[PDB]
C-alpha cells in the first residue's frame, strides 16, 4: 500500500473564515454518515439531469468546492496532531469516521483559523495504526489538495511508459467500451476509495492509460484515424452539447510508443471548468492514480499562485521537478478540429463551422458563470464557485505546449 | 490462583507438582496466530479484527507444496509430549508409590 | 534528568562511524568450522564451572544461532560434556557435505550468503535433508543483496523456508542454548530474555519498502511488530515475537514483546556508556521500535515505558550506573523494577509511527534512510561529553560543606527534617577509654 | 481477539448497541449498562476431542 | 530375506522398513524432497532416491 | 531464604517502597500475614492493614475497627483479637 | 420500588436488606445496640434504630 501522504489546505480569498454555511454541512456531509466517498454521489451523466444551474451550489464543480472548504475546517490532526472543534462541531471518535455537534461535558479545543495549512502523515500516528479503516481519508485528501495547488482548474498529471498495455489493462477496457466518461470517473473514484491497494496493481495501470488516452484525444491527437492500441475517446457534437465523451475501438492505425517515457503536471487556465463535466471527471480520475501511488515528482512552481510557491513535499524549483502545463478549452478546441482536418477526418469547411459552434457553446459557459459569480459574491461568506476575473476567460496559456507534449507523447 | 499467576510462590518443597504443572501450563499453551482471507477488492464484513483478516488459537502455516507427512514439531505435537511426560511423572511421584 | 525510576547523566555519547558489512569466504568458513576447538569460535559458554567440566548456558555465533532445534531436543537437554562432543561431530560432517559438492580450489574465493548457509546448517543438525539450499550457496554481492539473491525463486523452499517475490519468511535462531540442569529461578543465571526456546519469534526480511507496507498489513492483527532501524545486519526485516510470556523475570509483568524491547534498551545504554571516536560500530542505535498495535497515549505497562525511554536513548544518553556485560536475572529484575517504578514519562522527544526524531546537537549521525529525522525539543538539558564510571567504595564516605548564597528560615528547615529523618535511631557505643 | 494467560486482557464482554447513550445522557455510564451482551456457550466433550 | 531376492533396490528397502517404524524417536534425512521418512519403504525403487 | 525472598516480592508488588518507607507496620498483623504465608494461605486480607499510625492509636485499636471473623485463625471483636500463640 | 411508597423509613429498609444479603461477605458494624447486621431489614421501622 502507501502508508503516508502529504497535504494542503485551501486558501481564502481575503475573506477571514472558511467559506462554507452550515447548511451545507448538514447538507453536504450531514446525517452522521460517513463523508469520505461522496464525491460522486451528487453527478451524473450529464448536466441536463442536475439541478446545476440555480439556487444553492449553482455549477458543475460547486458542491465538490464546498467539499474541499470544509475539509480545511476538520484537518487540524495532521496539522497539530489533535482533534479539535469548529463552530461546535467535531469529529465523533479519533478515527474520525463522522462529525457530530461538540458534546457538553469534555469539549475538544476550538480550533485556530489558518488557511493554506500543510499536512503529514506523520504528525497523526493513531492513523497509520488504522490505515485498513482509515484509508479513504488519503483519497480525498490528496484531491482536496490537488485543487487548493491552483486557482482556475485543478491540477492532475499524466503519463505514459515507453511499453505497450498489459493484456490485463486490454481486457478490462474491452469491458468499457460504451461507457460515457462520467461513469467511468466514478469507478475510478470508486476503485481506490474504499480500501488499500499496491500501486502494482492491474487497476493502477488501467486507469493511468485511460487518462494518457483521454487527454490525447482531447487534444486531437488520438482519433479514429489513429489511435492507442485500438482505443480512443469519441467527443459530443459542439452543435448540441460538446460537453461528453466516450470510450471507442477501432481497426485505426495504433500509434506508436514514445521514444522516451513522457509525463506532466495538467490543469485547466480558464473558468470555463467550474461548469464543464469532462473536465471535472477527467481530473478527478487523473487525481486517482496519484491518490493511491503518490506524486511522483514535486511540482513546478514557475507558474502557480502564490501561496503554492515552495510548498514543502508537494512544489519545487530544483532538478527533479516536472514542468506543469495549462491549456483553454477554446483554443484546445481549435487544435482539435484543425488536427481532424489534417487527418483528413473532415473538411476545411466544417472545421470552420466546429470553431464557430464551440466558440458559441463556450460564451454561454462564460455568461452563466459571470451572472453566476455576482449572484454569490465571495463576501457572503460561502464560496460556491471560485472566483475569477472576466479577462481570465481570455487566456490561451500554454495550449501550445499542451499539444506538443501530445505530439510527442503519442508518436 | 495467585500461584497460577506467578509460579514462584509456590516453595517446591512443598507442592513440586503443582508448580511443575503451572510452570508447563505456562510455557507450552499454544501461542494464537493470524491468516487472511476473502479479497480485498471486494472488501469485508469485519468488526474488530482488521478486515479480510481471521485470528487463529494456534500457530498455522501456508500450506504445504508436496506431498503431506505426519510431523512431531508441530504446536499441538509439542503439546502433547510434554503434557503425557508430565502425567508419567505424576505416576512415579511418591504420593501413589505407597498405594 | 530521570525516567520513571531510571536515573540519567547529563552528558551524551555515542560513537561517530559505522561498520560495513562484509560477506563470508568460503573457505574461510570451512577454517572456523575446521577450528581444532570451537567453543570461543563458533559458541561460547557463559556460566563454565572449572571445579566441575560444566556449564548451563551457551551463546551461539553466526554460522550456529540460526539453529532452531526440534523439540526432542529443547525437552531433553544433554550436558556440556555430551554438546561439544556432539558439536564437533556436526561441524566435521557439515564440513564433508559442503566440500564434496563445490571442491574448495575452484569456489574459495565464492561469498556465500549468509541467510542460507544459516537455514542450510540449521536443519543439518536438525537431522533434515539440506539438497535445495546448497544449489544457492553463493551470491555476488556486487551484483544485489543476499535478500535479492534469494527472491529469484518466489515460492515455498521448504516447510521452514518461505520466500516469495519481495519477502522472506523463516523462524528466529536461537541465540542462546541451555544445557542440562538449567535454572532461571537461581537469580545468579545468566539471563536469555526467553531467546532459548525454539520459536520466540519470526523474521520477515524484504527488499523494498512497499514489501515492508504489504507485511505489515497483514501482521496488524497480531501482537507487537519490531524492527529496527539502524543497521539491519544481513538486511531490512522485521520481526513478530511470540504472543506469550516467560517466566521469573519479574511478578508476571512481562510479555515476549516487551522483554526483546527492554534488552534492547540496556544494550543501546551499554553501547553510549562505552562507545568511543576511535572506534567504528555496526550499529549506533541499538533499541527496536514498535510498529503495529501500540499506544502512544499511555504508559503503564512495560512495553510502552521501555519505548518512551528508548525514543530517548538513540540521542546518546547514559545511565548514572553502569550494566553488567552478561547480566543475570537479578540484574534485569532491577532494572525491570525501577522502569516500572512510579514517575514522570519523559515527552522531549514524540513517538512516532514508523520515524525517529533526533536532536541535532546529539553526537548520533543518522543514516541515509528516510527513517530519521532532526527534531528541537524546547528545554533539552543534556550536553555532549563523556563520562566515566567509578567503583564502589567499600566505607562509608565523608563530605566538607559548601555553600551557595540561598538561604532558608528555621521553620523551613526543620519541618524539612521532620519527615525525612529516622527520629528514633538505634545506634552503639562503642569504647570510650 | 484470541487473548492468551493475560489476566487484564480477558474479555468478559462483547455488546452491542441500538441507541446513541449520548442521547440518553448515559456518556459517563458502565458500557455494560448501556449495550446490550451476547450469552452462548456450548458443553463440548474431552472424550471426543482426545 | 533380503539378499535372495534380485532385485537391486532390496538394500534401501530393507532399511527404510525399520526406518518407518522408528519415524518417532530417531529422525533421518531424505534426500529428494516430497518423500518422508514415514513413506511406505516399498516405493523407495529408483537408485536417485536412496 | 526462598520464603523470606518470595514474602518479600509480594510486600512490594503492593506499596511501593518510594511511598511507603516510612509508614510503620503493626506487629500483630506482620505476625499472622507472614506465618500464614509459609503456611502456604492466602494472605490478601491482612495486606489492607500491615500499617497504622503509632500517635494516633494502639496496634490492637487499630485492628478493633474491623470487629468480624477475619480468617479461621484471626478473630477480633469490637475490644478484643483472638489467635494461637506461635 | 422504593421512592414509590410513602413510608420515610422506606430508604433504611432497602439499604438494610441489601445489608442482610451481605453479611458474611461484607460485614460491618451496626452501630444500633439490639440490632445486628441479619436482624429482618423490614423491622427497621423506627428513627433511632438507623
Amino acid at each position: 500500500a502507501q502508508r503516508q501522504f502529504f497535504g494542503l489546505t485551501y486558501n481564502f480569498y481575503g475573506q477571514p473564515a472558511p467559506l462554507f454555511d452550515l447548511n451545507d454541512l448538514q447538507e453536504l456531509a450531514g446525517c452522521y454518515a460517513r463523508p469520505w466517498t461522496s464525491r460522486f454521489s451528487h453527478l451524473a451523466i450529464s448536466t441536463g439531469s442536475l439541478p446545476v444551474w440555480s439556487a444553492r451550489y449553482p455549477s458543475v464543480a460547486s458542491r465538490n468546492i464546498i467539499v474541499n472548504t470544509l475539509l480545511g475546517a476538520h484537518l487540524n490532526p495532521f496539522a497539530g496532531g489533535q482533534v479539535t472543534s469548529h463552530q461546535g462541531i467535531t469529529w465523533r471518535d479519533p478515527v474520525l469516521s463522522s462529525l457530530a455537534p461538540v458534546p457538553a461535558i469534555q469539549p475538544p479545543p476550538v480550533w485556530a483559523v489558518a488557511e493554506n495549512v500543510p499536512l503529514d502523515s506523520n504528525n497523526y500516528p493513531t492513523y497509520v495504526l488504522n490505515l485498513s479503516s482509515m484509508w479513504p481519508i488519503n483519497q480525498d485528501v490528496h484531491i482536496m489538495t490537488m485543487w487548493a495547488l491552483s486557482d482556475q482548474g485543478p491540477i492532475y498529471h499524466l503519463e505514459v511508459p515507453v511499453d505497450p498495455m498489459p493484456a490485463a489493462t486490454t481486457a478490462a477496457l474491452m469491458a468499457y467500451i460504451g461507457v460515457p466518461i462520467a461513469h467511468l470517473a466514478q469507478t475510478a473514484y470508486r476503485f481506490a476509495g474504499q480500501l488499500p491497494q499496491s500501486p502494482d496493481s492491474t487497476m493502477v495501470s488501467t486507469i493511468r492509460w485511460l487518462s494518457a488516452i483521454w487527454f490525447g484525444s482531447l487534444t486531437g491527437r488520438l482519433n479514429r484515424s489513429r489511435t492507442c492500441n485500438g482505443f480512443y475517446f469519441e467527443f459530443a457534437k459542439p452543435a448540441l452539447n460538446p460537453d461528453q465523451a466516450v470510450l471507442k475501438w477501432n481497426d485505426g492505425a495504433r500509434a506508436a510508443p514514445p521514444a522516451a517515457a513522457q509525463s506532466s503536471y495538467m490543469r485547466c487556465i480558464s473558468p470555463h471548468w467550474q461548469h464543464q463535466i469532462v473536465e471535472v471527471a477527467g481530473a478527478l480520475m487523473s487525481q486517482s492514480v496519484t491518490a493511491v501511488t503518490g506524486l511522483p515528482a514535486l511540482i513546478d512552481e514557475a507558474t502557480l499562485p502564490a501561496w503554492s510557491q515552495g510548498v514543502a513535499n508537494l512544489t519545487g524549483n530544483g532538478q527533479g521537478v516536472v514542468p506543469c502545463l495549462d491549456y483553454n478549452p477554446v483554443p484546445m478546441a481549435a487544435a482539435r478540429h484543425l488536427q481532424w482536418r489534417q487527418d483528413g477526418l473532415i473538411t476545411a469547411a466544417q472545421e470552420a463551422q466546429l470553431n464557430n459552434d464551440y466558440t458559441a457553446y463556450a460564451l454561454t459557459i462564460e455568461r452563466h458563470l459571470t451572472a453566476m459569480l455576482v449572484a454569490n459574491p465571495i463576501a457572503a461568506g460561502r464560496m460556491p464557485i471560485q472566483p475569477f476575473n472576466a479577462a481570465d476567460f481570455g487566456q490561451a496559456g500554454q495550449t501550445a505546449a499542451a499539444v506538443a507534449l501530445a505530439q510527442a507523447m503519442f508518436v | 490462583p495467585p500461584g497460577f499467576l506467578n509460579p514462584q510462590l509456590i516453595n517446591p518443597q512443598q507442592a513440586p507438582l503443582l508448580r511443575a504443572f503451572a510452570e508447563h501450563i505456562r510455557a507450552n499453551w499454544p501461542q494464537p496466530s493470524e491468516f487472511g482471507y476473502g479479497s480485498t477488492l471486494q472488501g469485508s464484513a469485519n468488526l474488530f479484527i482488521p478486515p479480510n483478516r481471521m485470528v487463529y488459537p494456534w500457530p498455522n502455516q501456508p500450506l504445504p507444496r508436496l506431498t503431506v507427512a505426519p510431523t512431531y514439531d508441530s504446536a499441538m505435537s509439542n503439546w502433547i509430549s510434554t503434557t503425557i511426560a508430565f502425567f508419567i511423572r505424576v505416576v512415579n511421584s511418591v504420593n501413589m508409590t505407597a498405594t | 534528568a530521570a525516567v520513571f525510576g531510571i536515573q540519567l547523566v547529563p552528558k551524551l555519547n555515542t560513537s561517530t562511524t559505522r561498520r560495513t558489512f562484509l560477506p563470508l569466504r568460503f573457505d574461510l568458513l570451512l577454517d572456523r568450522l575446521q577450528s581444532t576447538n570451537l567453543h570461543g569460535v563458533l559458541y561460547r559458554a557463559l556460566d563454565f564451572n572449572p571445579v566441575d567440566r560444566s556449564a548451563t548456558v551457551i551463546q551461539t555465533y553466526p554460522p550456529l544461532n540460526a539453529w532452531s532445534p526440534h523439540p526432542a531436543f529443547i525437552e531433553n537437554p544433554l550436558d556440556y560434556r555430551d554438546w561439544t562432543e556432539f558439536i564437533h561431530d556436526r561441524a566435521l560432517a557439515f564440513v564433508g557435505v559442503l566440500t564434496q559438492r563445490y571442491p574448495l580450489t575452484q569456489n574459495a574465493q565464492r561469498y556465500t550468503n549468509p541467510l542460507v548457509l544459516g537455514a542450510a546448517f540449521g536443519d543439518f543438525l536438525n537431522a533434515r535433508s539440506i539438497d535445495i539450499f546448497l544449489d544457492r550457496l553463493f551470491y555476488g554481492p556486487t551484483q544485489e543483496s543476499p535478500i535479492t539473491s534469494i527472491t529469484k525463486f518466489p515460492y515455498q523452499w521448504t516447510i521452514d523456508f518461505n520466500v516469495t517475490a519481495d519477502s522472506v519468511r523463516t523462524p528466529a535462531g536461537c541465540k542462546y542454548i541451555t544445557l542440562y540442569g538449567y535454572d532461571p529461578s537461581r537469580p545468579s543465571t545468566p539471563a536469555t530474555y526467553g531467546k532459548h526456546r525454539p520459536t520466540y519469534a519470526t523474521v520477515f526480511y524484504y527488499s523494498t519498502l512497499p514489501a515492508r507496507s504489504r507485511l505489515l498489513a497483514n501482521l496488524a492483527a497480531g501482537p507487537t511488530v519490531l524492527e529496527h532501524f539502524d543497521s539491519p545486519t544481513y538486511g531490512p526485516h522485521l520481526l513478530l515475537p511470540q504472543t506469550g510470556d516467560v517466566l521469573g523475570y519479574s511478578s508476571s509483568l512481562i510479555s515476549q514483546a516487551a522483554l526483546l524491547m527492554v534488552e534492547s534498551v540496556m544494550d543501546a545504554l551499554r553501547d553510549n556508556a562505552n562507545a568511543s571516536a576511535s572506534t567504528a560500530v555496526t550499529r549506533l542505535d541499538q533499541s527496536y521500535h514498535p510498529v503495529t498495535s501500540f499506544d502512544p497515549s499511555t504508559f503503564n505497562t512495560l512495553l510502552q515505558r521501555a519505548t518512551n525511554l528508548a525514543l530517548l536513548a538513540v540521542q546518546g544518553v547514559q545511565s548514572e550506573s553502569a550494566i553488567p556485560a552478561i547480566p543475570t536475572m537479578s540484574d534485569v529484575r532491577s532494572f525491570v523494577a525501577r522502569l516500572m517504578a512510579e514517575g514522570d514519562p519523559q515527552q522531549w522527544f514524540p513517538y512516532r509511527v514508523d520515524q525517529i526524531l533526533y536532536w541535532p546537537e546529539s553526537p548520533f549521525v543518522p543514516p541515509i534512510g528516510p527513517f530519521y529525522a532532526p527534531f528541537r525539543p524546547v528545554n533539552f538539558p543534556f550536553t555532549t561529553g563523556s563520562y566515566t564510571v567509578v567503583p564502589d567504595a567499600s566505607r562509608p564516605l565523608r563530605l566538607l560543606p559548601q555553600y551557595r548564597n540561598a538561604t532558608i528560615t528555621v521553620q523551613q528547615a526543620d519541618d524539612a527534617y521532620e519527615d525525612t529523618a529516622l527520629s528514633p535511631l538505634i545506634t552503639t557505643h562503642g569504647f570510650c577509654v | 481477539p484470541f487473548t492468551r494467560l493475560v489476566q487484564n486482557d480477558v474479555i468478559t464482554n462483547v455488546l452491542v448497541a441500538r441507541v446513541d447513550p449520548a442521547q440518553r445522557g448515559d456518556a459517563a455510564v458502565d458500557i455494560r449498562a448501556t449495550h446490550a451482551t451476547f450469552a452462548a456457550a456450548l458443553p463440548v466433550d474431552p472424550a471426543a476431542i482426545v | 530375506a533380503g539378499p535372495m531376492t534380485s532385485d537391486p533396490h532390496s538394500p534401501v528397502k530393507v532399511f527404510m522398513a525399520l526406518a518407518n517404524l522408528l519415524a518417532q524417536p530417531e529422525p533421518i534425512a531424505i534426500g529428494v524432497p516430497g518423500m518422508h521418512q514415514t513413506t511406505p519403504a516399498s516405493q523407495f525403487s529408483h537408485p536417485g532416491v536412496w
